[PDB]
RNA sequence: GAUUACCCCUUCUACCUUUUGCAUAAUGGUUUAACCAGAAAAAAUCUAACAAAGAGAACUUUAGCUAGAUACCCCGAAACCAG
RNA sequence: GCCUAACGAGCCUGGUGAUAGCUGGUUGUCCGAGAAAGAAUUUUAGUUCAACCUUAAAAAUACCCCAAAAACCCUAAAUUCCAAUGUAUUUUUAAGAGAUAGUCUAAAAAGGUACAGCUUUUUAGAAACGGAUACAACCUUGACUAGAGAGUAAAAUCUUAAUACUACCAUAGUAGGCCUAAAAGCAGCCAUCAAUUGAGAAAGCGUUAAAGCUCAACAAAUUCACCAACAUAAUCCCAAAAACUAAU
RNA sequence: CGAUGUUGGAUCAGGACACCCAAAUGGUGCAACCGCUAUUAAAGGUUCGUUUGUUCAACGAUUAAAGUCCUACGUGAUCUGAG
């Protein structure tokens, strides 16, 4: 888990700061797959597939993702209009790309 | 066959994705497979397998 | 298909993924006054907040 | 089922035939 | 214990020497 | 044959359908001047019983 | 004429079924996403340290609510109109 | 599944029993009508009466006693004994 | 043997609804959850316990789990134990039956022929109405109903079928010593010097021994030249076919 | 195992080629004759008797040759029952 100094360009990452949250999809089954990853994916909140889900980027949510990280898809999110108030919680909406628009459809 | 596995153009080879446990590929293969590499089968050595 | 183009455009993988073809209501009443709001579009709304 | 050792080249599980298939060596061109 | 780092530290058996016990059939001064 | 079946079964008509009798008839001329691609003259064999 | 000795898929003797141009870009698709998987867990935004007991008021408030809800399981009142309710089986209009 | 159209087209390895596994070339049935196979309340749970007491005698009682409701198949041997 | 068409011991009635761990059968709709074997047993064709599971109830902690920690000669994959964190699970009490005849794939071993669709244990997986043409075990898959909507996953023809090496030219000491019936470059032993610009007391063939042919060295002259070859089965071969109009 | 009838012959034979004969050919320690060995070819053919239930084997006579093997070691709802 030593990323190159070239990954940082690759993949689009910040070499200095660490992104904040994640968004986890799953993509694989957790059938034909040992009974311990079948709990991690349980427990992660990745029940139904290609239903995205945010956790925290802290060491021990990735203790867990490490275990499972054939079986799931995670992207960073991105924030164009930073974090929603109270007042726009109702017009949310989560693009494709990873990026949580805040206000959608207005008007 | 040092400069055959310095050169090669393959970004994925069978050290890197063993090792990892990449697409949950340690469940198809045995625990000796870390250590030969995927050039050893059985008794057989093939010496072409970087 | 095409799945691939779309998600590089940003639009969703799915045409039927929060596009404007699905938030938008469909029907209207003749003379203008809007019509009651779908079943799904509620529920989508209620997991998005 | 036989031994981890064998005379005939065991035939390896098709999964891992792939992962022979994918980790090939490509001379430079 | 084989993992942790203080593995060993109990290794006494070659400091002293085997010290062949000299046995009722054995016995014999093998110089 | 590759077109030849097509135009028979009638896959070219966007009316196709396999219930329906459409099908068009396809007159094929020159036949013993057909070109065999590679060593297939002398391999390939036609076997019946 | 060439027959597969026993069941064509298990034993000593199976199926020559090579693998195809596709089943390899499969496994290449998946090994570019894991690829990508296993850089985003490298660099964590808090260390080991700094996330110790971050949250557990919330983990405590969220324990307490489950022992609230399976505390309440009780059998539900019983009231005179259920009771009473079963005399209209026979109205009638007079 | 359909279709203007009965077929023509497309898609589907009968049913029970018995087994690790049965379209199996393992078992049984030609078909129809009639007849043919789950039964017991000691401890328990649910509802109710009355309660340090309950029960229309005889008993049980450190919240118990009385009452109700909830339960456990059919066909078949070679044999054995007496008259 | 025969004793009324069946006698290793008649027939009939009664005991009799004899008794079977063994075989067969077990009759309306719909819904919820759902188990492959540890221990004794004239016991392994069965039962009774434990585990697991169902229904009801009470209570608080269960899984994941970092550092620390678990043997002395050498020793892999990795387990045990535990805070955080992620998540709702777990224990106890009261009632219970079924099951206790297992198959394959991957992994660590044992018996065998480093044989079996073989057998005995431990860890893990599965038992699609999709894919591998057919297919219990391999791969994709969180199994609701209706629609003449849409995006995707596993996945469809697999490689090579390979090896030409051809000029020109040979004379000295000398049958070198030894050896042997005879050993003249050419059984063996020993030495391996030396004429000629050029040629080994000899690389191969040959002779009883010689003779003779050929290869190294002259000159002439200059594409490249390590290696890579492997028979057949019994009813009738087995989709048909295709080397380029743009493919993450 | 609520049955897949079991050796040999008789009848009829289907097939493979790792060929016994018949056809073509290479090699030889092939002069010729008689042989040994290898390649190619399966349309046809591959005998009659004594003893044994015999397949097998021994022996007599002959033939261009008396091939190897599969087919539920073919074939008993066609026969034979010696074993
Ligand atoms: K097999
Ligand atoms: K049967
Ligand atoms: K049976
Ligand atoms: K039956
Ligand atoms: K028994
Ligand atoms: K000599
Ligand atoms: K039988
Ligand atoms: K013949
Ligand atoms: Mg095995
Ligand atoms: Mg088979
Ligand atoms: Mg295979
Ligand atoms: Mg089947
Ligand atoms: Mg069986
Ligand atoms: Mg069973
Ligand atoms: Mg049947
Ligand atoms: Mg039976
Ligand atoms: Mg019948
Ligand atoms: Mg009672
Ligand atoms: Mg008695
Ligand atoms: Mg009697
Ligand atoms: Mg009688
Ligand atoms: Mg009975
Ligand atoms: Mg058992
Ligand atoms: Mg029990
Ligand atoms: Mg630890
Ligand atoms: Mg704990
Ligand atoms: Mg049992
Ligand atoms: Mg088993
Ligand atoms: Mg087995
Ligand atoms: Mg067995
Ligand atoms: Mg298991
Ligand atoms: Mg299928
Ligand atoms: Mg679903
Ligand atoms: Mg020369
Ligand atoms: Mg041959
Ligand atoms: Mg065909
Ligand atoms: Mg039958
Ligand atoms: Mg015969
Ligand atoms: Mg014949
Ligand atoms: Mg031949
Ligand atoms: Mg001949
Ligand atoms: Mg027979
Ligand atoms: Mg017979
Ligand atoms: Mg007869
Ligand atoms: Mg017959
Ligand atoms: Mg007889």
């Amino acid at each position: 888990f030593q990323p190159s100094p070239e990954d940082h360009e690759k993949y689009g990452g910040d070499p200095q700061y660490p992104h904040k949250l994640h968004i986890v999809t799953r993509i694989k089954s957790t059938k034909r797959r040992p009974y311990w990853e079948k709990d991690i994916i349980k427990m992660l909140g990745l029940e139904k597939a290609h239903t995205p889900q945010v956790h925290k980027n802290i060491p021990s949510v990735n203790a867990k993702l490490k275990v499972v990280k054939h079986l799931i898809r995670i992207k960073p999110l991105k924030l164009p209009q930073g974090l929603p108030t109270e007042e726009d919680m109702a017009n949310t909406c989560l693009k494709s790309n990873g990026e949580l628009v805040v206000r959608w459809l207005l008007n | 066959q040092e400069e055959r596995e310095r050169n090669n153009q393959n970004p994925w080879t069978f050290e890197r994705i063993a090792t990892a446990n990449m697409l949950g590929i340690r469940k198809v293969l045995s625990p000796y497979d870390l250590t030969h590499k995927g050039r050893y089968w059985g008794k057989f050595y093939t010496p072409e397998r970087v | 298909a095409g799945s691939q183009w779309r998600l590089q455009q940003g639009f969703a993988a799915n045409p039927s993924g929060y596009g404007p073809l699905t938030e938008l209501p469909d029907w209207s009443y003749a003379d203008g006054r809007p019509a009651p709001p779908m079943k799904g579009q509620l529920r989508r709304k209620a997991q998005r907040e | 089922g036989s031994k981890a050792v064998t005379r005939h080249r065991r035939v390896m599980h098709f999964e891992r035939q792939k992962l022979m298939a994918v980790t090939e060596y490509i001379p430079p061109k | 214990y084989r993992s942790k780092p203080t593995h060993g530290i109990g290794r006494y058996k070659h400091l002293v020497k085997a010290q062949e016990p000299k046995k009722k059939k054995g016995k014999v001064e093998v110089r | 044959a590759a077109m030849a079946s097509v135009k028979l079964q009638g896959l070219h008509k966007p009316v196709y359908h396999q219930l329906s009798d459409c099908g068009d008839h396809v007159v094929i001329m020159n036949t013993r001047h057909i070109a065999f691609s590679g060593n297939k003259w002398e391999q390939k064999v036609y076997s019946s019983h | 004429r060439n027959r597969i000795p026993g069941r064509q898929w298990i034993g000593k003797h199976r199926r020559p079924r090579p693998v195809s141009a596709q089943a390899k870009q499969n496994m290449i698709r998946r090994l570019e996403t894991e690829a990508e998987n296993q850089y985003w867990l490298s660099r964590p935004f808090l260390t080991a340290e700094q996330e110790r007991g971050h949250a557990a008021v919330r983990r405590a408030a969220a324990f307490q609510a489950l022992k609230a809800a399976q505390a309440a399981r009780f059998p539900a009142h019983r009231r005179l109109e259920e009771q009473l309710g079963h005399l209209l089986v026979t109205r009638k209009w007079s």
